[PDB]
RNA sequence: GAAGGGAGGCGCGGCCCUUCCAAGGCUAAAUACGCCCCGGGACCGAUAGCGGACCAAGUAGCGCGAGCGAACGGUGAAAAGGACGCCCUGCGGCCGCUCAAAAGACCUGAACCCGGCCGGCCGCCGGCCCGCCGGCCCCGUCUCGAAACACGGACCGAGGAGCCACGCGCCGCGGCGAGCCCGAGGGAGCCCCCGCGGCGGAGCGAGCGCGAGACGCCCCGGGCCCGCCAUGCCCCUGCGGGCG
RNA sequence: GGCGCGUGGGCCCCUCCUGGUAAGCAGGACGGGCGAGGCGGGACGAUCCGGACGCCGGGCCAGGGUGCGCCGCCGGGGCCC
RNA sequence: AGGGCACAAGCCCGCCCGACCCGCGCCCCCCGUGCCGGCGCGGGCCGCGAAAGCGGGGCCUACCGAUCCUUCGCCGCCCCG
């Protein structure tokens, strides 16, 4: 029945074969680097970009 | 039950699948099998070949007894026998005691030759074997028999 | 292209008017 | 709106991805097979999940017969069928084998129980292997439906299939100058 | 009353709808219409080969 | 137009075998079924259900005649079915009485259409402090094409048109699985117990008939094997067997 | 790969043709459109010029235009019943 | 009617009957169905030629016909006690 399964599925015996997945992409909503020099530092650290 | 047929969920719309150009008329290709070689051709020389004419010489009164003619092929001729003496038999391969069938007694009367045998003499008793079964039975021990 | 066995079936005789060729069974445990 | 899709590309294909069937056990194995294969992306889990979805008529019987043909060369690993094992009494002696499958015949249960071998449901092989390790995954013949055999146009010459119904005649029945 | 006899206009279209479809990859292998003797000699040769022959034994 | 005769699902003549005895007669049971009577219902509920729920229906009414053939159910618990008084030439009216209620010839009492009093000034959509601005051809249909001088439609209510049986093909699901199967029926248990065919399991061939293993996760294709057709060699029991 | 429906009266534009004095005539061809495509413009139109559509706020602007009806204009050169 | 052909595909002479028997495949029209027509082959038996070779009619593109019934031909099978 139900209960019997995750009790299967919670054993070590199964939790051996388990590999953890990489992390997720990163991402974040589009803003002008030119309205602010923080935006601007995160695309040219150098901050030789004229405007 | 009517709830979950396809026609319930056309109400509301006019002509109920059959379209507004055509429409839902009676007959309009005619009735049954009708036409078939004048404006049916097509259907009937792709799907029924052989469909019209005559072919071979008939009987008017087929005798359905005298025809019946059952057969066993004789891979399946040990499961005949049930499991104890199956076991029995093939330990001792003896050819004092070699187990007799007789597959009349099980409704069959010819005997084909399609599959193998286990190797241990057995006498087998019919009305008619083909001609390998007789071959394959003489080279595992065997012997056939004509029973009335 | 429709690829189908063809009916055997015989038409029905006598449904509106003559003898009557149907049998229920409502009166079998009866 | 206002943009071209319909250039270079096709359209959507459907597949199954839920057993479809009211059993409940058959619903529950294949939740724990795609959590198993969720967390480990193995390829066993994946096939072993895809053919818990399929339809009945995509899922032919096996026999002991042929199991046993088909593990020659690797007796000691484990056959895994997600079907119905039969018995074949054509076979009068079977060896000693490990079968999991969905469900066995009476019979075949029988004949496997002596001759020492075991088999297994499918709940005992997650229990133990959930990965297959050392099972061989296999199924039956496809196209042995007599409604396959069926299929096509048997008018045409170049077609190999007989027609459905009863034919009496002779007219393109005897040769390609019948007609 | 006298209707169209003949267009082809829009067939182009409709052959396109799916892409024109290739032959099949066995067509190109059958042994259809091929000389019989050439034919006969390829079984013979393979039959009596021991490392292709599928006889038994 | 006769003496022994009849039959054996292809005719004629001959010889056998297998079976029965016409041209005379009687016979219960297991089976079918309306009117009429009794019981029941996943049936209709007053334009439905029988044409016919109504003290009078095959009635009233129509046709020379054969025939044709409707409409019409419901006060209230109880008729307690309406006191008295006042106007009125009479017809009638007002006021009140019985009752929980007038429910007053009657349950409830919608729409279309209409009278009085009271507020407004032209339809729909949108904005707004509300009559200003802007937009808007009559729907349904056949048709390449309808606002059409193409057809149907004054208005409102109620009714009003892919259901059922059998057969065939394919798909999904359940049970069992080389097997499977509530046939008719029988056990005094609608639902419990027992219960044959049949289909599947071997094909091909006009037919006499003959009759499959060699490979394979699956699919496709090759390769072999069986039947039908034609050939070569060998040989027993021989127009029969074997091998190719 | 399986099962199955509708359709089998079409018309218009571009360029290329045939019969005909010609036709908003009749018959063919590559591509597109209407049919079955809302919206702005072409005064007015099923098909022309742009653009092919969930419900909203803001910005930019295709095609076409900018005396008044009616949203939106000036500057420069030439001609002129 | 259009193609083709020069010690030839034309004309003359000599000998012949491949203007045959058994069995398959493909092309054209086309739904990749039929029919007419053609072509490529495996066997049998033949003609001509010294031989290699060629020959399933008239150099190529037209000249023709299902089911049921009748009639004819070879070799066989059935008439179900
Ligand atoms: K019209
Ligand atoms: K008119
Ligand atoms: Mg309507
Ligand atoms: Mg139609
Ligand atoms: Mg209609
Ligand atoms: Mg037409
Ligand atoms: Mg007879
Ligand atoms: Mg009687
Ligand atoms: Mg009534
Ligand atoms: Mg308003
Ligand atoms: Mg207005
Ligand atoms: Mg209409
Ligand atoms: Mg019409
Ligand atoms: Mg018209
Ligand atoms: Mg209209
Ligand atoms: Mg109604
Ligand atoms: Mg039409
Ligand atoms: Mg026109
Ligand atoms: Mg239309
Ligand atoms: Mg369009
Ligand atoms: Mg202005
Ligand atoms: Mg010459
Ligand atoms: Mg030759
Ligand atoms: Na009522
Ligand atoms: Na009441
Ligand atoms: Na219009
Ligand atoms: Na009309
Ligand atoms: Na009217
Ligand atoms: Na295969
Ligand atoms: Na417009
Ligand atoms: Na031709």
């Amino acid at each position: 029945t139900q209960t019997d399964i995750e009790r299967i599925l919670q054993s070590d015996a199964v939790q051996k074969t388990f590999v953890p997945k990489r992390d997720p992409l990163v991402i974040e909503r589009k803003v002008d680097p030119f309205s602010s020099k923080e935006a601007l530092a995160r695309l040219d650290p150098s901050g030789t970009v004229m405007p | 039950p009517t709830r979950i047929r396809k026609s319930r969920k056309r109400r509301g719309h006019r002509q109920m699948g059959y379209g507004r150009v055509g429409g839902h008329r009676k007959h309009p290709s005619g009735r049954g099998k009708a036409g078939g070689l004048q404006h049916k051709r097509t259907s009937f020389d792709k799907y029924h070949p052989g469909y019209f004419g005559k072919l071979g010489m008939r009987n008017y009164h087929v005798r359905r007894n005298i025809e019946y003619n059952p057969t066993i092929n004789i891979d399946k001729i040990w499961s005949l026998i049930p499991e104890e003496q199956r076991d029995g038999f093939l330990q001792r391969k003896s050819t004092t005691e070699a187990p007799v069938v007789d597959v009349t007694r099980f409704g069959f009367f010819k005997v084909l030759g399609r599959g193998s045998l286990p190797q241990c003499p057995i006498i087998i008793k019919a009305r008619y074997f083909s001609s390998d079964a007789e071959k394959k039975l003489r080279e595992v021990g065997g012997v056939p028999l004509l029973v009335p | 292209g429709r690829n189908v066995a063809f009916s055997n079936m015989r038409r029905y005789k006598c449904t509106n008017k003559g003898p009557n060729l149907i049998k229920n069974w409502f009166n079998q445990p009866a | 709106m206002g943009i071209d899709l319909k250039t270079g590309i096709k359209k959507r294909k459907v597949e199954r991805k839920e057993p479809k069937s009211p059993n409940p056990y058959i619903r529950l194995l294949h939740n724990a097979f795609k959590v198993v294969y969720e967390n480990t992306g193995e390829d066993f889990t994946k096939v072993l999940t895809k053919r818990l979805c399929l339809s009945k008529t995509n899922r032919p019987v096996l026999s002991v017969s042929r199991l046993a043909h088909l593990m020659h060369k690797r007796e000691d690993k484990i056959a895994v069928v997600a079907s119905t094992v039969t018995n074949d009494e054509r076979l009068v002696t079977i060896p000693r084998m490990t079968i999991c499958a969905l469900k066995f015949s009476a019979t075949a249960r029988s004949r496997i129980e002596k001759a020492g071998g075991r088999c297994m449901s499918f709940d005992e092989l997650l229990a133990e292997k959930p990965t297959g390790d050392n099972c061989v995954l296999l199924q039956g013949r496809r196209s042995c439906r007599a409604v396959c055999k069926k299929f096509g146009s048997p008018g045409r010459p170049n077609s190999h299939v007989k027609p459905k119904g009863e034919h009496k005649g002779r007219r393109g029945a005897r040769g390609r100058h019948s007609w | 009353a006298k209707l169209k006899n003949h267009t082809s206009k829009n067939q182009n279209r409709k052959d396109h709808r799916n892409g024109i479809k290739k032959p099949k990859k066995s067509a190109y292998t059958s042994h259809k219409g091929m000389c019989p003797k050439y034919l006969r000699n390829l079984r013979r040769s393979r039959a009596n080969d021991p490392r292709q022959s599928l006889r038994p034994n």
